[PDB]
C-alpha cells in the first residue's frame, strides 16, 4: 500500500476551534485494497476514547471528530495494512480557544 | 459560479413509495454537499451534510449518496410528513450555491372540485369596483382550469388565482379565482359564471349568477 | 433547547437601513459561526454571508457586498445583519443558521455546515406606504360555502379567524396574491352546512398589525 498524494501527507500539525469538526485523511491503494485503522498517542482509537465516539468514510479515507473538546488535543494516526505490507502517519492536533 | 441543478423539478409519489431527488453539481465540489427539507413557511430543516451523514434527529429513511459532480437524496418509504421542497448546496469554498429545489406532492385518488361562486358585495360595490369569486373546494390533482364568462363573454386579464397547500388530511388542493371588474362594467353585464375543467369531471361543471337576482 | 430567533424584520424605504438580529440560546457560537441565507417570496435558497468566530474568516455574496454587514456581540449572544442601500430585490425572508466548520488538512477550504436555522423575519423593500384591508363578505348562496374577502393591503402579513377560532374546520385562507396596483388581496372561505345558516352566526376576524386594522364582519345569507 501507498499514499496517493504523499504531499499532503507531509502536513502534520492540525489546529482547530472548539466546537467544529475536525476531519483526517490518508487516501491510499495497495493490491489488494488495504483497510484502515487509527491509533490515538500511539493507542488504539476505539469509540469510548471521546464523548462523542468519532466517524469514518472509509470510501474517502477518513477519519471524522464532530465537537472537538481541548482534550481532542493529541496524536492521531491512521495505519494502512494490506496483506504485503503497513504504511503509517500522525498528525497532531491542537484545539484554540475563546 | 459552481451551479447546482436539481432533478427533478417536481415529483409526485405516493406514501410508502421510493424516491430518488438527484443533484448535478458543474463542477467538482468533492463530497462537499448538504440537503435540506423545508415545509412552506418554515426555515429550511438540514437532512444530509458531507453527501452522505445523516444530521442529528433526521430519520434514517433519508440516505445521501455521490461525489464529485453527481449527488442523490433518496427516501425508502416516504411518509406524509416529507412531502416538502428539497434543496442541495455546495460547500466548497466556493461561494455556497443552492439547486433550485425539488419539490414533493403527495400522490391520492382523484378527487372533484367542489365549485362555488360570490357576487360582489354591496359594500364593495360602493367603492368603484367589483370582484366576483370562484371556489373550486378539496380537489385532485392541482391541475384545473378557470373561466369566466360574463354574458357568454369570455374573460381574459382581469383575474387572479390562489392555490391552498396540499392538504394535511385529505392531500386535496383548494382554488379561489378572483374576477375583477369596475362598478361601471359589472353593471353593463348580466350573468356572472365560472366554468371548471378538471380530470374529476365528466364534463365542466359551471357554475353562476345574475346581477341583481340575489 | 437549541433555539434561534430572528427579529428586525419589516418594510422599509429603498435606499433605506435596517438591522436584523439573531438572538441564540441553548448554544453559545464564541468559536462557532453565524450564516444568513434568503428567500425571495415563491423562490429558492440564495447564501447572504457568513462569519465564523472561531477562525476570524467573514465573507459574502457577491450581490451583497459592501452594503451588509455580518457581525455578532458574545455579551448579548446575539448575532446580526446590518442591511445598508437597500434594493426591492432584497425583499426576502431572512434566515440566521448557527454554522461550525469541518476542518480538513488534506483541502484548501473550511467545509462549513449550517445546521440550525432560525424561523425567518420578512423584509419587504418598496417605497409603497403602509395601508389596511377593505373586508368585504363573501356571501352563501347539504354544504354552503361562505368567506370574506380581505382586499388591497401592504405589506404582509394579514390573520385571519373564524369565530375568535372557534370555527376552524373546512376553513381554507388562500395565500395573498399580489395584485398589479402592487397591494395584496386574499379569501378565506369556510363551508358549513345549510341547515347552520341564519341559526349560526358566522363572522371573520381579520387583522393587519402594520396598519392597526382589525375587522369583524358578520357573514350572512343576502335578501332580495
Amino acid at each position: 500500500p501507498y499514499w496517493t498524494n504523499t504531499e499532503k501527507m507531509e502536513k502534520r500539525l492540525h489546529a482547530v476551534p472548539a466546537a467544529n469538526t475536525v476531519k483526517f485523511r490518508c487516501p491510499a491503494g495497495g493490491n489488494p485494497m488495504p483497510t484502515m485503522r487509527w491509533l490515538k498517542n500511539g493507542k488504539e482509537f476505539k469509540q469510548e476514547h471521546r464523548i462523542g465516539g468519532y466517524k469514518v468514510r472509509n470510501q474517502h479515507w477518513s477519519l471524522i471528530m464532530e465537537s472537538v473538546v481541548p482534550s481532542d488535543k493529541g496524536n492521531y494516526t491512521c495505519v494502512v495494512e494490506n496483506e504485503y505490507g503497513s504504511i503509517n502517519h500522525t498528525y497532531h492536533l491542537d484545539v484554540v480557544e475563546r | 459560479d459552481i451551479q447546482m441543478t436539481q432533478s427533478p423539478s417536481s415529483l409526485s409519489a405516493s406514501v410508502g413509495d421510493r424516491v430518488t431527488i438527484t443533484c448535478r453539481a458543474s463542477q467538482d465540489v468533492d463530497t462537499s454537499l448538504a440537503w435540506y427539507k423545508q415545509k412552506p413557511g418554515k426555515a429550511p430543516k438540514l437532512l444530509i451534510y458531507s453527501a452522505s451523514f445523516l444530521y442529528s434527529g433526521v430519520p434514517s429513511r433519508f440516505s445521501g449518496s455521490g461525489s464529485g459532480t453527481d449527488f442523490t437524496l433518496t427516501i425508502s418509504s416516504l411518509q406524509p410528513e416529507d412531502f416538502a421542497t428539497y434543496y442541495c448546496q455546495q460547500s466548497t469554498g466556493h461561494p455556497q450555491t443552492f439547486g433550485q429545489g425539488t419539490k414533493v406532492e403527495i400522490k391520492r385518488t382523484v378527487a372533484a372540485p367542489s365549485v362555488f361562486i360570490f357576487p360582489p358585495s354591496d359594500e364593495q360595490l360602493k367603492s368603484g369596483t367589483a370582484s366576483v369569486v370562484c371556489l373550486l373546494n378539496n380537489f385532485y390533482p392541482r391541475e384545473a382550469k378557470v373561466q369566466w364568462k360574463v354574458d357568454n363573454a369570455l374573460q381574459s386579464g382581469n383575474s387572479q388565482e390562489s392555490v391552498t397547500e396540499q392538504d394535511s388530511k385529505d392531500s386535496t388542493y383548494s382554488l379561489s379565482s378572483t374576477l375583477t371588474l369596475s362598478k361601471a362594467d359589472y353593471e353593463k353585464h348580466k350573468v356572472y359564471a365560472c366554468e371548471v375543467t378538471h380530470q374529476g369531471l365528466s364534463s365542466p361543471v359551471t357554475k353562476s349568477f345574475n346581477r341583481g337576482e340575489c | 433547547e437549541v433555539q434561534l430567533v430572528e427579529s428586525g424584520g419589516g418594510l422599509v424605504q429603498p435606499g433605506g437601513s435596517l438591522r436584523l438580529s439573531c438572538a441564540a440560546s441553548g448554544f453559545t457560537f464564541t468559536s462557532t459561526g453565524i450564516s444568513w441565507v434568503r428567500q425571495a417570496p415563491g423562490k429558492g435558497l440564495e447564501w447572504v454571508g457568513r462569519t465564523h468566530l472561531g477562525d476570524g474568516s467573514t465573507n459574502y455574496a457577491d450581490s451583497v457586498k459592501g452594503r451588509f454587514t455580518i457581525s455578532a456581540d458574545t455579551s448579548k449572544n446575539t448575532a446580526y445583519l446590518q442591511m445598508n442601500s437597500l434594493r426591492a430585490e432584497d425583499t426576502a425572508v431572512y434566515y440566521c443558521a448557527r454554522t461550525y466548520g469541518i476542518y480538513d488538512l488534506y483541502v484548501d477550504y473550511t467545509e462549513y455546515v449550517m445546521d440550525y436555522w432560525g424561523q425567518g423575519t420578512l423584509v419587504t423593500v418598496s417605497s409603497a406606504s403602509t395601508k389596511g384591508p377593505s373586508v368585504f363578505p363573501l356571501a352563501p348562496s347539504g354544504t354552503a360555502a361562505l368567506g370574506c374577502l380581505v382586499k388591497d393591503y401592504f405589506p404582509e402579513p394579514v390573520t385571519v379567524s373564524w369565530n375568535s377560532g372557534a370555527l376552524t374546520s373546512g376553513v381554507h385562507t388562500f395565500p395573498a396574491v399580489l395584485q398589479s396596483s402592487g397591494l395584496y388581496s386574499l379569501s378565506s372561505v369556510v363551508t358549513v352546512p345549510s341547515s347552520s345558516l341564519g341559526t349560526q352566526t358566522y363572522i371573520c376576524n381579520v387583522n393587519h398589525k402594520p396598519s392597526n386594522t382589525k375587522v369583524d364582519k358578520k357573514v350572512e345569507p343576502k335578501s332580495c
